[PDB]
């Protein structure tokens, strides 16, 4: 009930004892893949650095089907120290 | 002259005025569908008629200035046009 209620249903039997042998470290983990997704599918230097201006980086998500994202350049911080990172995601051009 | 025993480029022309998916009816035809069945639908032919007029051109990398000559380089800035009655179908044209 105590997870099922935070969170909005889909409950598996190993997210309970996770729970159980780490409170505070599984609601962590929680709080990021709601953040930023499975994190697990970045390649590790891609994980620890991100990436530089002009890479190009693959991400295997399923056979067949991956992510290819370059970024083209970063910003200025505006005068709210927001960044302006410069994408082109899958032949898509997107701004973060 | 001659047959060709597939799609041609040209065959958006037809669509517009016949209001016919060829493409499409490709699929369900290569899936068993009767042509007066419920996927395809297709009218009876007398029933087929044309709509107005069609109108196709290409564009090209060749230049008319050098008898046609394929040019060879990167797209930095690209704009389509878009319209009621307009089709565009990208092909080697885009922002990147």
């Amino acid at each position: 009930e105590l997870l099922e209620e935070e969170q909005q249903g889909p409950v598996t039997e190993q997210d309970i004892i996770s729970y159980v042998l780490y409170p505070k470290v599984y609601e962590q983990y929680i709080q990021t893949r709601n953040q930023y997704g499975n994190l697990s599918l970045l390649d590790t230097p891609t994980f620890f650095f991100g990436m530089r201006n002009g890479e190009t980086v693959e991400i295997e998500i399923d056979k067949g089907k991956r992510l290819i994202i370059k970024l083209e350049t970063i910003s200025e911080p505006d005068e709210n120290g927001n960044r302006t990172i410069y994408y082109a995601m899958n032949g898509q051009a997107r701004r973060i | 002259i001659e047959v060709n025993p597939r799609v041609q480029v040209e065959h958006t022309i037809t669509e517009m005025v016949t209001g016919i998916d060829i493409v499409k009816t490709q699929i369900l035809v290569a899936a068993g569908a009767d042509l007066f069945g419920e996927e395809i639908n297709m009218p009876q032919q007398k029933d087929i008629t044309t709509l107005g007029y069609a109108i196709q051109c290409r564009i090209t990398t060749e230049d008319p200035l050098n008898d046609f000559m394929p040019d060879t380089g990167t797209i930095i800035a690209y704009r389509s046009s878009g319209g009621f009655g307009v089709r565009l179908d990208a092909g080697d044209g885009f922002q990147g």
